[PDB]
């Protein structure tokens, strides 16, 4: 029963080479299928990179062909990807795939995917900035959690005896550093009399920041 | 083209049907077999149609494919909650020598009433401004279906640079949330007056604005 699994480093430094492996189980690599690689950037679409078959024939995305090497070793049930001269634009989920040869060109199955992050960053705690209204029945405050590395952070809120609704937004990778935000909504006319604080924990830097949201 | 054109999203109630188009230049798709893939954003794509109109083992006849030579179409009848996914077409483009995907279509199988987005716009903090940078944050919550487009204006004029928006993510009540960021230098913040975040959802806009001088 055919299964694919990608492995390799999740972090790659710009200018260096990205090297990934894919292990095939339950199916012979000596059959008439290609084995290849697809990638997908967060919130974007799917991009075919290339493929290889046991005879040695390879196909590459022409725009990446000079940087891409895809190979296979059936003695290790392996397909490999090597992408040289990595940039920040190469951050993506990378998928290995079995591809039917010939005019069919269909992709099945796909591996679960491996997250590749291209960044030169050191371990960096977040800078946490308060989000207070500019000068209805509720008010919304927040915390901007900027310029941290690596993932992840956790944001918790303390709004005392106020009923609250928390929205914690996913992170964006911008120039090798993450930014996220979190908001808390409390009843209008409660805050600022009643205190509201975000606690942002970044275990990688052993740092937690407790930011009280002050009125402007 | 190096990407096939698909509509960004479609929606319908359980039991209804949708149609998803996939088009290339002139009649380029007559020359290639089109395949379709279903992806839950949390997971890998899965093959649902191959060779224009064939179904792999386990895919019900509710899914059907067609290819006009110019446009390929995925039809999904008898909609069920589990059909909710992003759908991509794909095919070899012989003019480019590459395997090309469509731009993707989000399908929502409507499980609750439409909910318009709640938008809040925040100015940069004085603390951030001390670092010579300014970020405006536009939070967007409680929208359903989970598809929005965000536009920013500064001094009444569209912003084309320094904006980025998260992909929508699900709330505990199955509506969606997202955040958009406008990044500027501190000097640019000080040299403009009005700032606006415009969220389009189901063909209608919700806008918040502020003036630095407040």
């Amino acid at each position: 029963q055919v299964q694919l699994e990608e492995s390799g480093p999740g972090l790659v430094r710009p200018s260096e080479t990205l090297s990934l492996s894919c292990t095939v189980s339950g199916f012979p690599m000596s059959e008439s299928y290609f084995w290849g690689w697809i990638r997908q950037s967060p919130g974007k679409g799917l991009e075919w990179l290339g493929s290889v078959i046991h005879t040695g024939t390879t196909y590459y995305r022409p725009s990446l062909e000079s940087r891409l090497t895809i190979a296979m070793d059936p003695s290790k049930n392996q397909v490999s990807l090597s992408l040289t001269s990595v940039t920040v634009a190469d951050s993506a989920m990378y998928y290995c795939v079995r591809i039917r040869g010939g005019s069919s060109n269909w992709l099945d199955p796909w591996g679960p995917g491996i997250v590749v992050t291209a960044s030169s960053a050191k371990t960096t705690p977040p800078s946490v900035y308060p989000l207070a209204p500019g000068c209805g029945s509720s008010v919304t405050l927040g915390c901007l959690v900027k310029g941290y590395f690596p993932e992840s952070v956790t944001v918790t809120w303390n709004s005392g005896s106020l009923s609250s609704s928390v929205h914690t937004f996913p992170a964006l990778l911008q120039s090798g550093l993450y930014t996220m935000s979190s908001s808390v909504t409390v009843p209008s006319s409660t805050w600022p009399s009643q205190t509201v604080t975000c606690s942002v924990a970044h275990p990688a830097s052993s740092t937690t920041v407790d930011k009280k949201i002050e009125p402007r | 083209q190096s990407v096939w054109t698909q509509p960004p999203s479609v929606s319908a109630a359980p039991g209804q049907k949708v149609t998803i188009s996939c088009s290339g230049d002139d009649s380029i798709l007559r020359s290639a077999f089109v395949s379709w893939y279903q992806q839950v954003p949390g997971s890998a794509p899965k093959l649902v149609i191959f060779d224009d109109r064939q179904r792999p083992s386990g895919i019900p006849a509710r899914f059907s494919g067609s290819n006009s030579g110019t446009t390929a179409t995925l039809d999904i009848a008898g909609l069920q909650r589990g059909d909710e996914a992003d759908y991509y077409c794909a095919a070899w483009n012989g003019r480019l020598s590459a395997f090309v995907f469509g731009s993707g279509t989000k399908l929502t199988v409507l499980g609750q009433p439409k909910s318009s987005p709640s938008v809040t716009l925040f100015p940069p903090s004085s603390e951030e401004l001390e670092t010579n940078k300014a970020t405006l944050v536009c939070t967007i919550t409680d929208f359903y279906p989970g598809v929005v487009t965000v536009d920013w204006k500064v001094d009444g004029t569209p912003v084309t640079q320094g904006m980025e928006t998260t992909q929508p993510s699900k709330q505990s009540n199955n509506k969606y949330m997202a955040s958009s960021y406008l990044t500027l230098t501190a000097r640019a913040w000080e040299r403009h007056s009005s700032y606006s975040c415009q969220v389009t959802h189901e063909g209608h806009t919700v806008e918040k604005s502020l003036s630095r001088a407040d």
